[PDB]
């Protein structure tokens, strides 16, 4: 549920737009870059024999179909991402927007990491980065995650409780000496 | 307090103490009440606090209070000592006003530097850090540093005196007045010298946090014990309420 | 300004071999991936109005030579950084490994930020990175911004309540005194 803070850049002057989602329990979060490279949910299948191959490094975009569209979908949702990473990815981004079951379908397969994170971006977030995707001709995505600070909250208990515990004990002096 | 007050040598002093310690509650309640109207909107009024004429108030108000808990403190300990040798009252109380209005001039001083009090929403000359007016906040460290040695070696020498039974009271009550406040201010100063010394670092989260809590510390504990440690307040207490009764 | 472990990727399968650097403050520390393409001390001039343009994204790798070599350098190291940055990479190495005076001149640029971050790797792990760009024909560098994790607001939570313990206690030796009396 960790935020994942992708942004993408256009070579000419670099404009850069920015965007948020949320890593997922099935690929190591930490940071990457790429080139974006859309990619079919259904190419990304297991069964065929050779298919071309990629350069080393991209930032693959895959946008989730309905769950009763694919009676017999081909390979699993962490399925794809595995595949992805083997064929030559460094960063699968996802589109959850449309099967909001396939975060379930991440996270619960926390039995085998991936070594690559894994984003799935939801709502009208994804609708910007499609917008993108589908109108220019070359893109630069990263991912980053950065939280800084938290350093007070984390000493407010040990601040707090001791204050209890010196007037806790001055509360008893008060009733020992009246009885 | 004041009210039971209101002479001996010993017991003026006191009141007096009281003030200050009004003005640092006072100091506080404004920080709470500036604090209990902002619901996650402290920044709207922070530059208004600043770039205002509170800012040079609250912090002047801060000063005088701090400087009057040691320069009131530290003739307690000479009237102690002498009170155990053997016209006084009269001219003590001349020096305890010259001792009160001492801190007004040391307060107004950094007032008149273009600019020092626009650095931290405490609006306290030290928070900040050392660069703004590098050469006042050493010197109130050192002014309150000095003070201490005088107000401890009295203190020590005062127990070897002795071997005036009823006024055995009093002669505790200053000593833990003038150790206990080294006990909540003399740790203060350390996280302020911090920031300046390269080897060790301290987070600017800390420094504030600590600085609310034993800043107005000190100044907030001493009249809650004086009425379970003082004998004489329980007859002080007794005799006004008759004249209301 | 923290350690920087940039890793290596000698893809066809692929084998990863890390190495660790420092980040400097000529620009903001981030998390910064791209093909590792060497570029040349004397190659990052600016007189030279047409160049050719690599595409965008390039971990480019910079072997600094001796500052007394050169009689007037072109530009500042900090200003090579800049041009390169220019020229569409992400993040630049700057092997200071023989011109230790190289770091105090990135350190000083904290007047004028840059945008992508910039690294210096000394000493003998940068043989290391320097035997990788020379064998294999093609790697991929990958640095990662504070490759450790420092558990800042987590290692102090429990030093407030031993400075408690302290306050708590000094006052118990005075009550001796006072029975003394
Ligand atoms: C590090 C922290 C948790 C330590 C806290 C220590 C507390 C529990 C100790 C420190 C000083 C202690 C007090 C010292 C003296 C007296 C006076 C006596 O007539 C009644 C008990 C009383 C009032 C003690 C109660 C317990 C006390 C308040
Ligand atoms: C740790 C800090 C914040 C606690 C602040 C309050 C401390 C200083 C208070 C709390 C309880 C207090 C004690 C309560 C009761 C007595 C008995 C009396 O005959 C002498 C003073 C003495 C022994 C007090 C000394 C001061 C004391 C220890």
């Amino acid at each position: 549920k960790e935020t994942a803070f992708v942004e993408v850049v256009l070579f000419e002057t670099t404009y850069t737009t920015g965007l948020t989602g949320r890593f997922s329990r099935a690929g190591a979060t930490l940071s990457a870059e790429g080139e974006i490279v859309q990619m079919h949910p259904l190419g990304l299948c297991n069964n065929n024999d050779e298919e071309d191959l990629y350069e080393y490094g991209w930032v693959g975009v895959v946008k989730l179909e309905q769950p009763e569209l694919d009676p017999k979908p081909c390979l699993t949702v962490l399925g794809k991402a595995k595949r992805a990473v083997q064929r030559g990815a460094t960063a699968v981004i996802f589109d959850v927007s449309e099967n909001p079951e396939a975060i379930d379908q991440l996270n619960q397969g926390s039995e085998d990491p991936l070594k690559r994170p894994v984003v799935y971006v939801k709502g009208a977030d994804a609708i910007k980065l499609m917008n993108i995707v589908n109108k220019q001709k070359v893109a630069r995505a990263r991912i980053q995650h950065r939280p800084p600070r938290q350093e007070y909250f984390d000493m407010g208990i040990f601040l707090a409780f001791f204050v209890v515990v010196s007037l806790v004990c001055l509360i008893l002096l008060v009733k020992i000496k009246l009885k | 307090v004041i009210l039971t007050t209101f002479l001996p040598s010993s017991k003026l002093f006191i009141g007096l103490i009281s003030v200050s310690n009004l003005f640092m509650g006072i100091y506080t309640g404004i920080l709470t009440f500036l604090d209990a109207v902002s619901w996650g909107r402290f920044a709207e009024f922070g530059i208004w606090w600043e770039t205002g004429s509170g800012c040079k108030v609250a912090g002047f108000l801060a000063v005088f209070s701090s400087e009057s808990a040691i320069f009131l403190l530290m003739l307690a300990t000479v009237e102690r000592s002498l009170s155990a040798k053997d016209n006084h009252l009269k001219q003590f109380r001349v020096a305890a006003l010259l001792a009160f209005l001492g801190a007004t001039v040391a307060g107004c001083f950094p007032l008149f530097h273009r600019g020092e009090y626009s650095a931290s929403p405490l609006c306290l000359p030290f928070p900040t850090g050392e660069t703004p007016s590098l050469g006042f906040t050493v010197t109130l460290v050192l002014l309150n540093s000095l003070a201490f040695l005088l107000m401890a070696v009295i203190y020590t020498k005062l127990y070897c005196n002795l071997e005036e039974n009823s006024q055995s009271s009093m002669i505790k009550h200053v000593a833990w007045l003038i150790f206990t406040n080294c006990i909540f201010f003399c740790p203060v100063a350390f996280f302020s010298f911090a920031p300046l010394i390269t080897a060790i670092s301290i987070s600017p989260e800390i420094m504030k946090s600590v600085t609310l809590i034993f800043f107005p510390l000190p100044a907030c504990l001493n009249p809650v014990l004086y009425v379970f440690f003082n004998p004489k307040f329980k007859e002080d207490w007794k005799l006004l309420k008759r004249r209301v009764t």
